[PDB]
C-alpha cells in the first residue's frame, strides 16, 4: 500500500546559491520600460532582501 | 505607404517544422508520471495538423 | 516649416495604452464607469510627441489603462490607479 | 512581491540540481506542427494549451 503514496522523482531540487529572475515587459516595448523595471527590482532585492 | 500587422518577434523550429515550446513544473505533492499524464490529456483536445 | 492644419479638441493616447489586435487595427483597453474593461477599436496612424493621435472611437474624460495589459483580459473587474509608467 | 510590479510580467525562477540537464525546474515540450496550419493557428493552438 506504501508504495503507492510516496512521489516518485528523479532527483530532489537542491539548493544552489543561484537565483535567476526573468524580466519581461508587455511586449511592443521599448528599453526605457524594461530599465525602470529592472531597477525597481534592483532596489528591491537589495533594500528589502539584503 | 504603410501597415501595421501581427508577427511573433521569436520563431522556432523543431526537427525542421515550426514550433513553440511549453516550460512548467509538477505540483508539489504529485509525481512525474502524473504530469506527464496531464500533459496527455491536454494534448487530446487540440486541433488536428498539430 | 509650413502647417497644414489646426486640430480642435484632440486627444492623445499614449503609445503605452495602444496596441494592435490579430487584424491590424488599433485598439486600447478602457474602463467602463462601473469599473470593468473592455476592448474598443480606434484610428490612431499619426504619432506626435510620445502620443498618438487618435481620430476616432477614444471620447474625452475617459481612463485607458497603460501597465497590467497583460495581467488582464477584456471583461473582468479592475481598480484604478493612477499610472506612473506615463511622461 | 513581483505579482506587485503591475508593469511588467515578471516571474523568478531557480535553476534546477543538475545543472547541466537544462535551465529551470520540471518537464518541457515542443508543441509543434506537421501539415502547414498556419503560424497564428498554432500560436492560437499553444493560448489553447496554456
Amino acid at each position: 500500500w506504501m508504495f503507492t503514496r510516496i512521489p516518485t522523482a528523479f532527483l530532489p531540487d537542491e539548493d544552489q546559491g543561484v537565483l535567476f529572475a526573468q524580466v519581461q515587459t508587455p511586449p511592443g516595448s521599448s528599453a526605457e520600460r524594461t530599465q525602470v523595471v529592472v531597477d525597481s527590482m534592483r532596489e528591491y532585492l537589495l533594500e528589502k532582501e539584503s | 505607404t504603410g501597415k501595421w500587422e501581427y508577427g511573433s518577434p521569436k520563431l522556432e523550429r523543431y526537427n525542421g517544422v515550426p514550433a513553440m515550446e511549453i516550460l512548467g513544473e509538477p505540483a508539489p505533492g504529485l509525481s512525474s508520471g502524473d504530469a506527464m499524464a496531464a500533459v496527455e490529456e491536454i494534448v487530446k483536445q487540440l486541433p488536428k495538423g498539430v | 516649416q509650413l502647417q497644414e492644419g489646426v486640430k480642435q479638441k484632440a486627444i492623445l493616447a499614449p503609445q503605452q495604452g495602444v496596441t494592435r489586435d490579430l487584424k491590424g487595427q488599433a485598439t486600447a483597453l478602457v474602463v467602463n464607469a462601473q469599473n470593468k474593461v473592455e476592448l474598443r477599436v480606434i484610428k490612431a496612424d499619426r504619432v506626435i510627441g510620445d502620443k498618438w493621435l487618435v481620430t476616432e472611437g477614444l471620447n474625452a474624460g475617459d481612463k485607458i489603462i497603460t501597465e497590467g495589459l497583460q495581467f488582464v483580459q477584456p471583461g473582468v473587474e479592475v481598480k484604478t490607479v493612477p499610472a506612473k509608467n506615463v511622461a | 512581491h513581483f505579482f506587485s510590479f503591475k508593469d511588467a510580467m515578471v516571474f523568478a525562477f531557480a535553476p534546477p540540481s543538475v545543472l547541466e540537464l537544462g535551465n529551470a525546474t520540471g518537464f518541457d515540450l515542443f508543441l509543434q506542427d506537421q501539415a502547414g496550419v498556419g503560424h497564428e493557428v498554432l500560436l492560437q493552438a499553444r493560448n489553447k494549451f496554456l
